[PDB]
């Protein structure tokens, strides 16, 4: 649903940067391992705890209610 | 008791003993078995004995 | 096989040939209906030798 | 299209392998013995036996299925004619049928509209249906000599897969002959609107609501398994 | 599988039709004594007729299924052993893209 | 045996004989033994 | 067995004895037809045929995609295109030959070697 | 425009399929081998092998270095798998 | 196949058996719907449908000569029958089906 | 399969698997593969059911 | 290791190379059956006991 708040093995915060990701990708249209390294994470379990997530806290949000 | 006429009572005898028969067993060969008001096959005694679901 | 002749192989093929079973199906090509009208003269021109052999 | 109706029919080589009696036979429906295949062609038109064994084996040069048709065309001479094997179907009809009437009659319909339904179901010709009896028994014939594929039941080819819309048609066939005969018995008592249209919606609704593809309830041979609960445990599900 | 679809079904007259006015003789003038070799046309399993040339016969039907004047849901089958030209309309049947 | 080629020719002794000639073929092919046992298929030898 | 039919009456033909000519006529009994024996022979079995094999062969079947090609040497114009097939018969004890059609020629050539095969 | 036909279960019978778009029709030990074309005469060709897979299968990382009854195993436990089902 | 069947195959059904010794020519399928006791039948959606049990069906009215409403047949989703086919993804999520 | 053109006895064609799960299997390899695997699937199923038939 | 892998190969390869030269001599029957099977079964067993023995 929303970026987890913390890695789940090491217990890293996470959930700072998922906009900075965001941002990252899309304005400065940097590579998903650059991206991920210039955001801070240097261990393989939060670089895929930030690269696998699935947005679908929007696709839940933008119905009607 | 009331008139006899000796096809009607051999037809009400066979029915009877048809009847008879389904309950006691409903697995006879070559007749057609008996049908419940839901168009089901009625639970007979064999049945209720017959297979692992039976009652031995 | 008998016991002191187990160890040869003439009598195991002789004994394979006594109780091996032979039936004509697995030998004839072709077992047929022939009409030779006589005995001294045969139809098919090269047979001959069967009743050449015979006289 | 419709009328669901599935004409069954075997075509056998009655024998063993290595016997005498060797005689091909084939099944028509409501007929309760296997008619011999030379009968068939008799019904169907072909009088002459030169012509029921070029239907039958195409190649002249290819004596060998001509052969194993000897003792058919041996024992089914018993019959020369059409109306004699239309009448011979009729005998084994067993439908307290004359001579004539009622009984011929019954053969017609049995070897024109009951017969291969898929070849044609027309009156103006039934030349097709006797080739196709030939090119059926030329199969059979070169499968008993083994030169042919046995067909494999498991083949896609052979096989067929009824989806939504062929099942939906098949019960929507019988509701709709179920509303059919409904109407007219109405109208029948109309001596002297008025149509029951929950005989489709329910039918339908139970048929989908349970799986059990039947035109009614009361039917125990329904096939059940056909529609099921829509598993969405998960996406892939 | 992923790329697997059924055959809804479609008329198979336009096909016989076209078969009729390329060349397929009906089936009352087959006379196979005179005809040692002969493709046999069937269409949805009805043996419709007989073809003198399933070359020019099966190289037609493909290049109208491929332009799309044919539906491209139908099947078509030439058994050179057998000497079958098989035509398959019917709903039900199980095809993929290739 | 020494002929290239090896034929049997059988013929029966002294009307009517085509009929049943060929039921007689038929039971001289199938129900003779020429030797062996009844049954036995086929029969290898091993170590 | 050749075979041939009654003519205009278009039934088969059965054999009956003339012990009189002491020769094979076929009579048709359906109508009074009678006609002396071609070739003596009367039936046919064959328990084991050597035919049927090579059955299928048509002009075209060299321009069949689904058979396997091959680059044997025909006999007659020594080309080396062909397709290969196997014996179109079947048994448990019928051997493995590959028959090979010239597609120059149209011709059936067999890979045994010990005994040549002109279909 | 033809460039992609239909063929069901019976047509499959009278046609050569080729395996790879390209490599069928004209190296490092550990790389994919193939058997050779000796056939020039192919009439159509798979767009991908993968696709005989099904909804299931197709999840699989690698299902060809998988055993087989460990494929149907996934294929069955996918569907029993946990996630989302639907946005609503 | 559901789209095949309910364009071509009901018209089929209805022709083979329109005779009668009252004849049955064209078959409409309407988009689905309810009639709701002491209402008024409206429109009826699939979110509705499955939060009040309501099966998702449309009536079928049948012309008859010398239109009447036989029945109804659930309608396959996505069908070309539906309110869903002619959506698109905002659509959908107004009328709260997921895409 | 439709990818071997007929009368093709080779190993290839025939289910010969030529290398290892390590290092891979092409598609026809990996259908024989899925053949084989489901034979063995079937057999254990009804062998198990015919066992506890036995056993009982 | 590589030598391994490419001494694998080469087993492979002979295996292969004698499966093929056993369905020549096949395909010219210069081959007898063995004793209680047939040739199409002989060469069958042939070729999967060979390719049994390659992948020992
Ligand atoms: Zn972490
Ligand atoms: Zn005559
Ligand atoms: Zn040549």
């Amino acid at each position: 649903m929303i970026v987890p708040v913390r890695c789940f093995s090491c217990g890293k915060v996470v959930g700072d940067k998922w906009e900075s990701y965001l941002n990252l990708l899309q304005e400065d249209e940097l590579d998903e391992g650059t991206a991920l390294s210039r955001l801070g994470l240097k261990r393989y379990c939060c670089r895929r705890m930030i690269l696998t997530h699935v947005d679908l806290i929007e696709k839940f949000l933008r119905y009607n209610p | 008791h009331n008139g006899a006429p000796h096809h009607a009572i051999e037809e009400a005898e066979s029915l009877l003993q048809f009847h008879v028969a389904t309950y006691m067993d409903n697995d006879i060969a070559g007749q057609p078995q008996a049908l419940q008001k839901s168009g089901r096959p009625v639970k007979s005694i064999r049945a209720r004995l017959k297979g692992k679901e039976g009652r031995i | 096989l008998e016991p002191g002749h187990a160890a040869d192989q003439e009598q195991a093929k002789l004994i394979r040939s006594a109780i091996e079973h032979t039936t004509l199906k697995s030998v004839t090509i072709a077992s047929e209906i022939y009409y030779d009208p006589d005995p001294r003269s045969t139809v098919i021109p090269e047979d001959e030798e069967i009743i050449q052999l015979h006289f | 299209k419709g009328s669901r109706f599935i004409s069954t029919l075997q075509v056998k080589l009655y024998g063993r392998e290595g016997s005498s009696a060797r005689t091909i036979k084939a099944t028509l429906p409501y007929i309760k013995q296997d008619i011999p295949i030379v009968i068939i062609f008799r019904a169907l038109g072909i009088i002459p036996d030169g012509e029921i064994l070029e239907h039958i084996c195409y190649d002249v040069n290819d004596w060998q299925m001509l052969e194993m048709l000897k003792p058919c065309v041996e024992d089914g001479f018993v019959i020369q004619d059409r109306e004699t094997a239309l009448d011979f179907i009729g005998r084994r009809g067993t439908a307290l049928g004359i001579k004539k009437e009622k009984r011929i009659q019954y053969a017609k319909d049995i070897l024109q509209k009951e017969f291969l339904p898929h070849i044609t179901q027309l009156e103006g010709f039934e030349s097709r249906k006797a080739f196709f009896l030939g090119y059926m028994i030329n199969r059979l014939l070169l499968c008993a000599l083994d030169r042919k594929d046995q067909d494999d039941r498991d083949h896609f080819g052979k096989k067929r897969l009824d989806l939504a819309g062929p099942l939906l048609a098949q019960l929507f066939k019988t509701l709709f002959k179920k509303l059919t005969k409904d109407i007219f018995r109405y109208m029948q008592r109309t001596v002297e609107l008025a149509i029951n249209a929950k005989t489709i919606t329910s039918g339908l609704k139970y048929a989908l609501a349970t799986g059990n593809w039947g035109e009614q309830k009361k039917a125990m041979s329904s096939r059940a398994g056909v529609s099921q609960v829509l598993n969405r445990y998960t996406y892939s599900s | 599988s992923l790329m697997s679809c059924i055959s809804v079904g479609t008329d198979p007259m336009p096909i016989i039709t076209f078969l009729s006015e390329w060349g397929m003789e009906p089936l009352e003038d087959y006379v196979p004594h005179q005809s040692p070799d002969a493709t046999r046309v069937f269409v949805n399993g009805v043996w419709h007729g007989v073809h003198r040339n399933p070359a020019r016969l099966m190289e037609t039907l493909r290049t109208l299924r491929r332009k799309g004047d044919i539906n491209p849901e139908v099947s078509m089958i030439r058994d050179i052993r057998e000497k079958e030209l098989k035509i398959f309309t019917d709903a039900g049947r199980v095809y993929r893209p290739l | 045996d020494n002929d290239e080629k090896l034929i049997i020719r059988c013929r029966v002794v002294r009307a009517e004989e085509d009929h049943m000639l060929k039921k007689i073929e038929n039971t001289m092919l199938e129900n003779i033994t020429l030797r062996g046992v009844e049954n036995i298929e086929r029969v290898v030898m091993m170590k | 067995t050749t075979f041939r039919f009654c003519r205009d009456c278009n039934n088969m033909l059965y054999p009956r004895e003339d012990k009189e000519n002491n020769r094979l006529l076929f009579e048709c009994r359906t109508c009074s037809y009678v006609e002396e024996a071609g070739s003596p022979l009367v039936y046919r079995h064959e328990l084991i045929t050597n035919i049927g094999e090579t059955a299928g062969v048509v002009q075209d079947i060299g321009s069949d995609p689904t058979l396997p090609r091959s680059d044997r040497e025909c006999p007659k114009c020594h080309s080396r295109e062909n397709v290969f097939f196997q014996s179109q018969q079947r048994r448990k004890d019928t051997s493995m030959v590959l028959f090979f059609v010239c597609l120059s020629c149209s011709h059936i050539f067999t890979s045994d070697q010990k005994n040549k095969r002109t279909q | 425009e033809g460039l992609v036909e239909y063929i069901d279960a019976e047509e499959e019978e009278s046609i050569l399929i080729a395996m790879q778009p390209e490599d069928l029709e004209p190296v490092d030990p550990a790389k994919r081998i193939r058997v050779s074309h000796h056939a020039t005469t192919f009439t159509h060709c798979e767009i991908h092998p993968s696709m005989i897979l099904g909804v299931a299968a197709s999840i699989i990382p690698f299902p060809d270095h998988n055993q087989s009854p460990r494929n149907t195993y996934q294929s069955a436990m996918g569907k029993q798998a946990m996630g989302v089902f639907l946005t609503n | 196949s559901f789209n095949q069947f309910v364009d071509y195959t009901l018209q089929d059904i209805i022709c083979e058996d329109s005779t009668l010794i009252i004849s049955f020519g064209k078959i409409y399928v309407t988009k689905p719907m309810v009639n709701e006791s002491d209402g008024v039948t409206h429109a009826l959606y699939p979110q509705e449908a499955r939060l009040r049990n309501l099966t998702y069906s449309s009536g079928l009215f049948v012309d008859v000569k010398k239109k009447v409403f036989i029945g109804r047949l659930p309608i396959m989703l996505r069908s070309k029958n539906c309110y869903l086919s002619e959506a698109t993804e905002s659509d959908l999520y107004k009328l709260k089906e997921c895409p | 399969l439709p990818h071997f053109s007929k009368d093709d006895y080779s190993p290839e064609s025939k289910g010969f698997v030529e290398n290892s799960y390590l290092r891979g299997l092409t598609p026809q390899e990996f259908f024989f593969h899925a053949m084989g695997g489901r034979e063995g699937l079937i057999d254990t199923a009804v062998k198990t059911a015919e066992t506890g038939y036995i056993q009982r | 290791d590589g030598p391994t892998m490419r001494e694998i190969t080469e087993t492979i390869a002979e295996a292969k190379k004698k499966v093929l030269d056993v369905t020549k001599e096949a395909q010219a029957n210069l081959l007898t059956a063995k004793h209680g099977m047939t040739l199409r079964e002989s060469f069958e067993d042939n070729v999967v006991r060979f390719l049994n023995e390659a992948r020992d």
